[PDB]
């Protein structure tokens, strides 16, 4: 998604409140890179390192499926149109496919004479 | 409070007091096994069994096919006008309807 | 020959000293599977019972011979796992897969329906007890569950259809024999006749419905990654549907019409999930889900060519899927989680085992004619004798083929690994060696493929 | 000259060198197998005569390791 | 003698259950002799062999 | 060699005349090649081909002819059909190869004559198009996977549009 | 035959007919054989006792138990399936209209495409 300019530098000031929304910002990535850096840096570790924001993105996908989907509404019956849907969709495809070729070996042949596999 | 779940700890062989080995524990286990049974089966399924698998036993009439046809169509040519298939296994049937 | 020695195997662990035990049970594997491929090829035009009716010839499956190849495999993966715990636990977890290989050849070789039914179902037992203990991550037990509740919910209808026919038309028992069956006149009352025989297939060869059968069993891992080929020869062990749908019902093909449509959508819809996936062991999960979707594509055809394509692919998928799961355990062992972006780093900390990824990644794809050239392709050809339409649908899944095996690839074709400081050893002889035990029977394959495809071939 | 990067190279190059062994050493028979054609003689195209069916090979054309 | 018997006694039974295996389903087909000389296909009348082949 | 129609007899015969040059490349490899390794190849041909000297004669061939048609015997029984069953999968496997030699010999067609292709042959035009046609009729090729007693049906199934179709005319 | 009408009621074996020749040495017998084997390697899971295999030798009562019960077992199951079979030909003799008889056709079967 992209609108008329692209974000990247576009509306920014200096204020007072973004200057401590920064402060903010950094103040958490410090204190999660420092238990990082005395994890890191000891040869008396060997090994893979958990880090507990990976295993629930993780956790994401694989559970939380039923949980939620506990308000159904409208949107829920949108997504069934999309996946049940379709597969009627190719039943008026197929099958006018298929009696189409059928009337065509009864009578007026359409099929190869130089026709042998399957 | 955990009491006794507290338990876990990390074991890999690796290369120490190993020196080269895949079997976990005993260099005499190791080699005897590791490298020598499991590659018996990489020499006798493998190699001596490449004979085999379709090569050799004819395997479901694949050659034989190609002899009783190419008589079959010397004979027909000479003698009748039509080749091999006319009526395919029907002699006489007693009616349809 | 076949049936005796397998059961040997049963006191063969349990007699020998507990410094052993995977020697013995190792090597005596090999010799037996030696004697598979020596006598079972032998067939003349139509294929000659061996026996009495208890394990009969084979007439179109080559495919015994690869759960023959299994037989070792089965044990060698899993050497990293089970040595931390008890010796009495090791004896018991490896003649459970002896206990699975005595069914596996009983299910392949006996030529029946009613026999072959209590042998179908009973596969499920010793892998339900693999699979319940030993599991490293929860939730062993909401796919526990599911693996018996999603097959035997299907397969128990079998007991009213096989039933059903052999009361009323002569017996089921020998198949050569079943030639009494009488065409089927097409009637509301026939709809659960063709259903129930189905269902019970429907299930253990996934499609888009009811599928959901598998993820939970290959995610959550049962023991390191040996016991997820087993998994494998789940999905191959259904092969009955090759021998219901050519006997038991050859005029009834006007129901099978929605199940190949469902099969269809089982197709795009499964591969596009098999992209955005956090775990390796689930983008094998989806993939194996569609490459065994193109099989019931083919059987519910019904043309000669279809099944030519049809027993290739499930030899082919029998062993380029458990190729893949065991380098998916390979890097479980290492790193100790199953996640894609965590584990990453090939090459440069496994140079060796990288050109296995590689081998192992183009056979899903068409390379040059090795199985899956004459497995996928076979059925692309087969369906258009069906219907034009198809391959419009059919093209669009083979350039997501590449997508399962590439998005493996680059995922782990970054040389970075920051965060991991394991994996010292990049593998050893052993694990190096399950690599090519897997890939060299399919290279020797391209001579020839004839003990590969063979319904009349 | 310099250290270079490393790799591990030892189980690498060794498993190639335990491989080749063991198919060097049932690579006598293939070696057997072209001599096999050279020594003795495959087969010969001739009608049968009304004798014998069959006789330690039923009925097997080309190569001598097929009877 | 006593090296080999002692640190050997399980590796016998599996290449002997082979052989037990071999002669217990090949003795399977003294209980079908039935069509054994009868329906010509590949029929053959005995000159010296006793009922052609087993 | 008896069944191969092929090419009676090529011509290839080279004259030679515009130009002195180097006599021609073509033929001055031809003659140096033929005595440098092929002329090696053919004495260790001959040399193995001595040395067998004692040679099995073989049956290779087999028998078994007709043994009663599945158009003959009737109702379910393993007695009679099991072996009406083996002659019609003996004709099927059979027939598989024969237009494959048909197939062939318009294979050696396309070759031999290049720039002509369709404009000369015919006979091995019209013998592909009245076999190709009768296989596909009466061999299946319409009639689902290979079964010797759905083959009767398919026969019958061509038997009752030539009586239908004679009756009216 | 659920109901007794030839045979005796509450029998030992048989006694009533005794010629039919039971089974000797028989697959089937060798199976229960085995479980009788087998019981004699549970019980020693049970109350703990050293090697299931190589442990107490009161096993030969476990594997003679189920042999002795089981050829007497066997022996009822040859006898009931020969008076099963012995009434069903005795009914088609003696009421023929009852079965009928038919051999040899050419009928004509509806062919399948694709």
């Amino acid at each position: 998604x992209x609108x008329x300019x692209x974000x990247x530098x576009x509306x920014x000031x200096x204020x007072x409140x973004x200057x401590x929304x920064q402060a903010e910002r950094l103040a958490i990535r410090s204190r999660l890179k420092r238990e990082y850096q005395l994890q890191y840096y000891d040869p008396s570790r060997r090994g893979v390192i958990e880090d507990p924001a990976l295993v629930r993105w993780t956790y994401a996908r694989s559970a939380n499926i039923y949980p939620n989907f506990r308000p159904n509404t409208k949107t829920s019956l949108l997504g069934a149109l999309f996946g049940i849907g379709p597969l009627v969709f190719w039943y008026y495809v197929f099958k006018t496919d298929r009696d189409r070729k059928e009337k065509l070996i009864q009578e007026g042949k359409l099929d190869r004479t130089f026709n042998i596999s399957y | 409070r955990w009491q006794e779940d507290p338990e876990p700890e990390d074991e890999n062989l690796y290369e120490k007091n190993p020196d080269s080995h895949g079997y976990d524990k005993d260099p005499a286990v190791d080699i005897w096994n590791m490298r020598v049974v499991f590659f018996f089966g990489f020499s006798i399924v493998l190699v001596l069994g490449s004979t085999f698998v379709a090569y050799l036993p004819d395997y479901r009439m694949q050659e034989w096919a190609r002899r009783e046809a190419e008589r079959l169509v010397k004979y027909r040519e000479a003698h009748g006008l039509p080749i091999m298939e006319s009526n395919c296994f029907d002699p006489s049937k007693i009616q349809l309807p | 020959k076949y049936i005796i020695p397998t059961i040997m195997l049963m006191p063969l662990t349990w007699l020998s000293k507990n410094n052993m035990i995977w020697v013995n049970s190792t090597a005596h594997s090999l010799l037996i599977s030696f004697t598979s491929l020596l006598l079972m090829n032998q067939f003349g035009d139509n294929s000659l019972n061996f026996s009495l009716l208890f394990f009969s010839d084979s007439l179109s499956t080559p495919l015994l011979i690869l759960t023959m190849w299994l037989l070792p495999l089965m044990l060698m993966a899993s050497q990293h796992h089970l040595s931390k715990e008890n010796l009495t636990r090791k004896k018991l977890f490896i003649t459970m897969l002896i206990s699975l290989q005595l069914f596996l050849i009983m299910t392949f070789t006996a030529m029946e329906l009613i026999l072959f039914y209590i042998l179908f179902e009973a596969t499920l037992v010793p892998t339900l007890i693999i699979i319940t203990r030993w599991g490293n991550q929860t939730e062993r037990l909401n796919a526990g569950l599911y693996f018996l509740f999603y097959t035997l919910a299907g397969s128990l209808p079998l007991l009213v259809a096989l039933i059903y026919i052999q009361n009323t038309v002569g017996s089921l028992n020998f198949l050569m024999l079943q030639y009494w069956v009488q065409p089927v006149h097409n009637s509301w009352s026939n709809v659960f006749m063709w259903l129930a025989c189905m269902m019970a297939f429907m299930v253990k060869m996934p499609l888009y419905g009811l599928h959901l059968w598998l993820p939970k069993a290959h995610v959550e891992a049962p023991i390191a990654g040996s016991m997820v080929l087993a998994a494998v020869l789940l999905k191959l062990g259904g092969y009955g549907m090759l021998r219901i749908t050519l006997i038991l019902n050859p005029m009834t093909d006007f129901m099978a019409y929605p199940f190949i449509m469902l099969s269809l959508w089982g197709m795009i819809m499964t591969s596009s999930i098999c992209l955005r996936q956090t775990d390796l062991k689930s983008l094998i999960a989806y993939s194996s889900v569609s490459h065994m979707a193109l099989v019931i594509v083919a059987i519910l055809i019904q043309t000669p060519w279809s099944y030519m394509g049809a027993t290739a692919l499930m030899i082919a998928h029998g062993l380029t899927s458990s190729m893949l799961f065991c380098l998916a355990n390979s890097n479980y062992e290492r790193i100790h989680s199953r996640t894609m972006i965590l584990a990453r780093g090939l090459q440069t900390l496994l140079p060796l085992m990288a050109t296995w990824w590689l081998l192992a990644s183009l056979t899903n794809l068409a390379l040059p004619p090795t199985i899956n050239l004459i497995g996928e392709l076979f059925v692309v050809m087969s369906t258009f004798s069906w219907s034009n339409i198809t391959i419009i649908l059919m093209g669009v899944n083979m350039v997501i083929t590449a997508l399962y095996s590439l998005y493996m690839l680059i995922m782990t074709q970054r040389g970075k690994y920051t965060y991991h400081i394991n994996n010292i050893s990049p593998s050893f002889t052993r694990e190096n060696a399950l690599m090519s035990l897997h890939i060299l029977p399919l290279l020797l394959l391209t001579l020839n493929p004839k003990i590969i495809l063979g319904p009349l071939y | 000259r310099l250290f270079i990067i490393k790799p591990s190279g030892f189980y690498d190059k060794r498993f190639l060198k335990l491989l080749r062994f063991y198919i060097l050493l049932t690579g006598i028979p293939v070696a057997i197998g072209i001599t096999l054609i050279n020594v003795x003689x495959x087969x010969x195209x001739x009608x049968x005569x009304x004798x014998x069916x069959x006789x330690x090979x039923x009925x097997x054309x080309x190569x001598x390791x097929x009877x | 003698l006593l090296q080999v018997v002692r640190d050997h006694w399980v590796h016998v039974l599996v290449p002997m259950g082979f052989v037990f295996g071999y002669y217990l389903d090949r003795k399977n087909d003294e209980k079908l002799t039935a069509f054994r000389n009868k329906s010509l296909l590949y029929k053959r009348e005995l000159k010296p062999n006793e009922e052609v082949t087993w | 060699x008896x069944x191969x129609x092929x090419x009676x007899x090529x011509x290839x015969x080279x004259x030679x005349x515009x130009x002195x040059x180097x006599x021609x490349x073509x033929x001055x490899x031809x003659x140096x090649x033929x005595x440098x390794x092929x002329x090696x190849x053919x004495x260790x041909x001959x040399x193995x081909x001595x040395x067998x000297x004692x040679x099995x004669x073989x049956x290779x061939x087999x028998x078994x002819x007709x043994x009663x048609x599945x158009x003959x015997c009737q109702e379910k029984d393993v007695l009679c059909m099991f072996e009406a069953e083996m002659q019609w999968r003996r004709d099927y496997k059979v027939d598989q190869e024969i237009v494959n030699i048909i197939q062939e010999r318009l294979k050696a067609c396309q070759q031999r004559e290049g720039e002509s292709h369709r404009q000369n042959c015919a006979k091995e035009l019209e013998q592909f198009t009245q076999v190709v046609k009768a296989y596909q009729d009466r061999y299946x090729x319409x009639x689902x996977x290979x079964x010797x007693x759905x083959x009767x049906x398919x026969x019958x199934x061509x038997x009752x549009x030539x009586x239908x179709x004679x009756x009216x005319x | 035959x659920x109901x007794x009408x030839x045979x005796x009621x509450x029998x030992x074996x048989x006694x009533x007919x005794x010629x039919x020749x039971x089974x000797x040495x028989x697959p089937r017998l060798a199976f229960v054989g085995f479980l009788g084997y087998c019981s004699g390697l549970i019980d020693n899971a049970i109350r703990r006792r050293p090697v299931l295999l190589a442990g107490l030798h009161r096993q030969l009562l476990y594997i003679t138990s189920f042999v002795f019960v089981g050829y007497y077992l066997l022996k009822r199951q040859d006898y009931m399936y020969a008076v099963r079979d012995h009434d069903m030909f005795s009914y088609i003799k003696s009421h023929x209209x009852x079965x009928x008889x038919x051999x040899x056709x050419x009928x004509x079967x509806x062919x399948x495409x694709x």
